[PDB]
């Protein structure tokens, strides 16, 4: 399962 | 030896054009194994190998969720990059991310992979440290205090041990049988005119996986690592590649030429010579 | 700065006169991801040319794999041409059966 990514 | 759970993730505006298209593609040991496209009828986290169909209803909800949640992040990322970088609202960009885990013979995490590029560039990497970030550049920098003054490494760091080493693990009990796929390559020389008293050899090598091989030409012992043709690996279609070396000759001294191909399906290496037709 | 794109143009197997066979346009190391790839018998354009899904490699350029089923004969000439953002002008390569 991927990463809940963060805004950049 | 190694393995590795990798997901590699694009957005693409479009202005005037809807919005951005957003595409996450995972990996296992570099095999694609799922993949989500917000252009689809309906946006949905698909399998891409058999072995992931035994994967329940609950696990495709979750992680299509996580992807239209991470759609919304690129969106948002797009908007903020073209302030950045002082760019027109009218134009196309791309932002681009690799995320994921490799991990050794012995389970241990080697590398933690965490990196951002746009309009095709490096932007922000994190480092093998898995605290601290590269930025590419001033715009890069932003974003780096930004994170720095989120704790977003320690939240990443937990992913990149925990939840990523865990479930390639998973993955990879699934898959084994699959993801162990060897085809050998099969191999032989063509002959083609060249102008005056030269021809052309070429060494072919067919049907082979993984991609990952080695052609050389050798006269009397010696590789020619100087005047040899080649093409970059290629697919057949069918899930196997293509490769070709070629050499220029006098022509009557085909025979002092051998092909040597190197695979990790071949034993031992295999050595070749023009045979014209029977 | 973007990427122009890299073409291989191939048969899936050797070819053979009169045998159907697969032709393939391989395109890589380009970026942006838009791109247009036509197959071209003859001069004229191909119909069914079916696309593989758009990938990306670790250089951050795209590849994609573009097919179409055939009968190579003796004379029939066959070519992919590719129009990108990063080239002035559509790119035309021709198959060459010995490569």
């Amino acid at each position: 399962i991927n990463f809940d990514f963060n805004t950049i | 030896g190694p393995h590795s759970l990798r997901y590699f993730v694009t957005a693409v505006s479009r202005p005037g054009l809807g919005e951005p298209r957003f595409i996450s593609v995972g990996y296992v040991d570099n095999t694609e194994f799922v993949r989500f496209d917000s252009d689809a009828e309906n946006p949905r986290y698909e399998p891409r190998a058999r072995w992931m169909e035994q994967e329940g209803p609950e696990y495709w909800e979750r992680e299509t969720q996580k992807a239209k949640g991470n759609e919304q992040s690129f969106r948002v990322d797009l908007r903020t990059l073209l302030g950045y970088y002082n760019q027109s609202k009218g134009g196309s960009h791309t932002i681009q991310v690799i995320s994921g885990c490799e991990v050794g013979s012995d389970g241990r995490l080697l590398r933690g992979y965490q990196q951002y590029a746009y309009d095709g560039c490096d932007y922000i990497a994190l480092n093998e440290d898995l605290k601290t970030w590269t930025a590419a550049d001033m715009a890069a920098l932003i974003t780096k205090h930004k994170w720095e003054q989120a704790g977003e490494a320690e939240r990443l760091r937990a992913y990149l041990e925990g939840t990523c080493v865990e479930w390639l693990r998973r993955y990879l009990k699934n898959g084994n049988a699959t993801l162990l796929r060897t085809d050998s390559p099969k191999a032989h020389v063509t002959h083609h005119s060249r102008p005056e008293d030269k021809v052309t050899l070429r060494c072919w090598a067919l049907g082979f996986y993984p991609a990952d091989i080695t052609l050389t030409w050798q006269l009397n012992g010696e590789e020619l690592i100087q005047d040899m043709e080649l093409v970059e690996t290629r697919p057949a279609g069918d899930g196997t590649f293509q490769k070709w070396a070629s050499v220029v000759v006098p022509l009557g001294k085909e025979q002092y030429y051998t092909c040597h191909v190197y695979h990790q399906g071949l034993p031992e290496p295999l050595t070749l010579r023009w045979e014209p037709p029977p | 700065i973007q990427k122009t794109p890299q073409i291989q143009v191939y048969s899936r197997h050797p070819p053979e006169n009169g045998k159907p066979n697969i032709l393939n346009c391989y395109v890589t190391q380009f970026h942006p991801p838009h791109i247009e790839i036509q197959m071209l018998k003859n001069g004229k354009k191909i119909p069914k040319v079916e696309m593989s899904d758009m990938s990306f490699s670790k250089d951050w350029s795209f590849y994609i794999l573009a097919h179409t089923e055939f009968t190579p004969t003796e004379t029939d000439t066959y070519a992919c041409r590719v129009k990108h953002d990063s080239m002035a002008e559509p790119k035309t390569v021709y198959w060459d059966r010995d490569m």
